[PDB]
């Protein structure tokens, strides 16, 4: 939650200011960031989807520590091919994966101009939409619940049992974008907390400490 | 040895390629964003869910016969 930002106040300026774009920083999971990409922390700028499935798979990375629940992470392509595709898109994305040994299912939402997330919690057997515009998508997760039926299938050969199993959105009870770029960013810190099981305490006045912060984690591959 | 593939697109255009394993696939996408004239930090080069770096050789990928590349491009938002 808190941290200081120490000498990195320098290294995260001089991957700000202009090199030549394309150069690659940070290698981990077989993904690479390039000038390009960290670019898009800087200022108000979009997050792009590097960025976004980086910081994804360093959640991941955590997630294998003890006192905190194990994470998959979709990469931000696939909810976008499951709802215009269908499942059958889909169902070879995880023959190396099983999504149900896994305590928490991390699905990055993009929305063509817009970033959201929804969560998979096998643990709490809840589906949950977090718009930091306040959009409702309860259809979101209803085609979340549909994947893991014909995922249980097709991996498992059994029929997904579906009790308490909760289809909602947060409205007010997350803190909400107040601009209009921080959205990739806001996505990002919502796992952060969810993966660590602790409550969302951030608000918009953390946005600016937070980008400067996930460039330096970025390029270091580690988690503050 | 060798094998085929297909580099389908977002639009359903179809790329045909030839490979051998073991060896990176960096040249495979230099060619392809080559020809749609966009950078390739525009294009990601995806088969079967897994992103395909530049060190991923269809021998550790799971990349048999007459297997297909999908093809994406940047997601913005903001």
């Amino acid at each position: 939650a808190p941290e200081i930002t120490e000498e990195m106040e320098k290294e995260i300026k001089n991957v700000f200011r202009n090199g030549n774009q394309d150069e690659v920083l940070s290698e981990a999971f077989r993904l690479t960031i390039t000038r390009k990409d960290i670019q898009t922390l800087n200022h108000l700028n979009w997050l792009n989807d590097e960025i976004i499935n980086f910081y994804m798979n360093m959640l991941m990375e955590r997630s294998k520590e003890k006192g905190l629940p194990s994470v998959h992470a979709f990469n931000t392509f696939f909810f976008t091919k499951l709802k215009t595709a269908g499942y059958q898109a889909v169902k070879r994305w995880t023959k190396k994966v099983d999504v149900f040994s896994v305590d928490i299912l991390l699905v990055p939402i993009h929305l063509g101009v817009h970033w959201c997330l929804a969560v998979v919690d096998f643990r709490k057997k809840n589906i949950t939409y977090y718009d930091s515009m306040g959009g409702i998508n309860n259809e979101a997760c209803r085609i979340l619940l549909q994947y893991l039926k014909q995922e249980s299938i097709d991996k498992k050969r059994k029929e997904f049992d579906t009790n308490g199993w909760q289809l909602f959105s947060k409205k007010s009870q997350i803190p909400q974008q107040m601009n209009g770029s921080d959205c990739g960013m806001f996505a990002c810190k919502y796992a952060d907390c969810i993966t660590k099981d602790r409550p969302i305490n951030f608000t918009q006045q953390h946005m600016p400490y937070f980008r400067k912060r996930m460039v330096w984690e970025i390029l270091h591959r580690k988690l503050l | 040895d060798h094998i085929n593939l297909k580099v389908a697109g977002q639009d359903g255009s179809v790329v045909q390629f030839k490979i051998k394993r073991h060896t990176p696939l960096s040249k495979l996408m230099k060619a392809y964003c080559e020809r749609q004239g966009l950078s390739m930090r525009q294009i990601r080069f995806r088969f079967d869910g897994q992103p395909i770096n530049e060190t991923d050789t269809p021998a550790q990928l799971e990349m048999e016969d007459e297997d297909t590349i999908d093809v994406f491009q940047q997601q913005t938002g903001g």
